[PDB]
């Protein structure tokens, strides 16, 4: 099936209805850190099933 | 490498005669290429 | 269930955590605020009551959800039984890089590496 | 006698400065009780029976103080 | 009785200085208060009855120090 | 007098420094209220409705405070 | 009269110690404003239109403490 | 007389300014009690000893100096 | 000779003022350079509130210690 | 001698202000060790022999401001 | 008299160093903690330690100067 | 002649005040040494060689401190 | 007489100034010691500017036992 996911990015993360629930310490850019990882990550998975 | 790949050379540095049988001394090895495209043509070729 | 490696994923009921957070180790446990924090590249470990059993890893994200599941991934990672002059060789090796953008990868090596050597 | 009775009013006054002490106190209590409860989850129980404890032993420090400046007022 | 008048206008004097930990208190709970709730949601309902019910705890400082200033007038 | 005249001096200068709590507590409010709205969403609502109730209660303190210093 | 005008002088030296407390209020202000403002959106917006109306109100602390020493 | 018994009153008014550091001294243990249970769970057990324990610690300031205005009193 | 040696100490206590404008002028520039170890924006922005912070804090001190020197 | 023992009652009264810097200062060192601990693991070990070793060195504030009071006694 | 509370006034200017030696310490303490997050040590912050280190210790070269007026 | 023992009583007393600091301060370097170690890897050496080098330093003021009161006893 | 007693308060009261030198070493050093649990400038940076720290506030403690110990 050819498919489609979204990535989020630094701003869409912090901006996100409940990322108040989630007392991650402002601690220097962390939802930075989250998207290049995720961007990596899901990136990942896509590849994985579209070459399986 | 990155922070994207940090955890890619803290496990790369930390990947370098054990559990390296063919899982993750091949997870060390990527033959990958990227080349940027302009106005059609492209760029110049490099390893990743 | 929950703590997963790309090639490789991990564990499943847990009783207490030990992380080493993106400011000093934390510890999860039964009911724990919903957090989450980039993870350093340093040992972990798994409880089950009174049961000791410790990891290395790269660095990654952990995630202690609202539904209460702690959520850790990391890239690579047993203890000992896993990781001396395999770490020394290659130590030696690192150093050499960092006198040299290239020299700049064998800093995140000095760390890590550094970091190791303490097991 | 009129020392004695001077001595005892400045005495009663100086003896007030002490609920600096405790109305900071409180405040510093309740504040870490808010805080602590914007990050949940166990409202009622848990964190409010500390704070009242928390409240009640800082005020202890109030009644043993009021108790000086009334002693020497009566 | 030059002496009981005058030691009882430096003894008032003397008094205000308790207000001090009243001020900077109010203080404390309102801050925590508004840096509470810049996080949420429960402000009116759960924060609210507490937020001034550690005002009112905070005031009666004020309120049993100003009773002893004015007694001493 | 002349005691009674001299002490009512002090005793005004000395009610001066009960200011430096409510000097410091004014400060306390909206530094904590620049710093919560750095944060958002809420400025002029919630926060802005509290902050101005917060300083009113802490200058309280101020004008029961400088009623003392100017009796005197 | 000798006592009414030592005192005096005293008096007004023990006012001096209020200012101890809105010299640290506006700092505290002024700190949060610049630490709230390392993370924005906006410096002309919502931030300094308060920033120095919490100044205006931790000075009125200063100016009600320089008048009774001034006054002495 | 007189004047032994006029710097008794204020001496003993003058020993309450030290209950201002037992009173924020408590408030201080509490506040981080809440703050650090605000990230569980040690409520009974680990934390809340620590803290009454740090809490005795701390009114035996109150009570070494609640010691020296009773004696001034009496 | 009271009016003069009142006038001495009162000199002296007026100087206690200044405890305040001292730790108020530090208040300032801690925040300022802990602000600045997340930038970018020292020239401009952020130096411009910093010296003005600092003004209206030493305003403390030269209120006070003209009173002093009054005195 | 009468101002020898009233300036001795004052004297005693006024090294009691001291304690507050002790008071304040064992709640500071307890308050970051349940801070601390509130991360973990070093509950035993590591943290608690500085948590009474930091006490004792702020209680000898304590000890050495009560001997003051308690000499001129 | 006049030697007296000379000697008195002296010893009472002495409390505002209190102020200007936790001073430098904040500024100071800020520097460190704003280096840890670095790079910048060698230019930009610990520069301004000396600005904001002069600044703050103004107030004790002011504060010595009334106590040292008292005494000569 | 009496006066000269009168005022070295309170001036004995006054110095106490002094200790306040040093008791607040020794508290501070213990809290963060804690919290410091609650972080790591820094535990024996590195921190804790400038550690009691900063309770040193901080009780340096208290026996200065206590040296004029007992300077003047 | 009175110049030998109001020698001795005003030696006494002197000494509240080193509670602002006390507490300003303490800051730095916590700072210094809360910086290093983050690394990883042990040695040089960090001490180079808490040891320089310690100088210019142990120069307050310096300058206040100087009036003291000159009133005594």
């Amino acid at each position: 099936e050819p498919s489609e996911k979204p990535i989020f990015n630094a701003k869409t993360i912090e901006q996100s209805p409940s990322f108040g629930k989630f007392e991650i310490d402002t601690d220097a850019n962390v939802p930075r850190d989250l998207f290049e990882y995720t961007l990596a990550n899901q990136m990942l998975t896509a590849m994985a099933q579209g070459y399986a | 490498m990155s922070y994207a790949a940090y955890l890619n050379v803290a496990a790369q540095a930390i990947r370098s005669t054990e559990l390296q049988t063919a899982s993750v001394t091949n997870r060390s090895q990527t033959d990958a290429f990227y080349t940027q495209y302009k106005n059609a043509s492209e760029p110049t070729p490099m390893t990743k | 269930l929950q703590f997963a490696l790309p090639h490789e994923t991990l564990y499943s009921e847990v009783t207490q955590v030990n992380l080493p957070a993106k400011s000093g180790r934390i510890g999860v446990l039964a009911n724990h605020v919903p957090t989450v924090e980039q993870l350093l590249p340093g040992v972990v470990e798994v409880m089950e009551g009174s049961n000791s059993k410790k990891f290395f890893i790269s660095g990654g994200f952990a995630t202690v959800q609202p539904d209460s599941q702690l959520c850790v991934t990391a890239i690579e990672a047993p203890l000992e039984s896993f990781s001396e002059n395999i770490k020394n060789l290659l130590a030696e090796a690192k150093k050499n890089v960092s006198s040299s953008r290239e020299a700049a990868e064998a800093a995140i090596q000095v760390e890590v590496l550094e970091n190791l050597q303490s097991v | 006698m009129q020392l004695v009775l001077a001595a005892k009013y400045i005495g009663a006054g100086i003896s007030t400065i002490g609920l600096l002490g405790a109305g900071i106190g409180i405040a510093i209590v309740f504040a870490a009780l808010i805080n602590g409860v914007s990050r949940n989850p166990s409202i009622k129980d848990t964190v409010f029976p500390m704070a009242i404890l928390g409240f009640a032993l800082s005020e202890a420090t109030g009644l043993f103080c009021l108790m000086v400046s009334f002693l020497l007022l009566f």
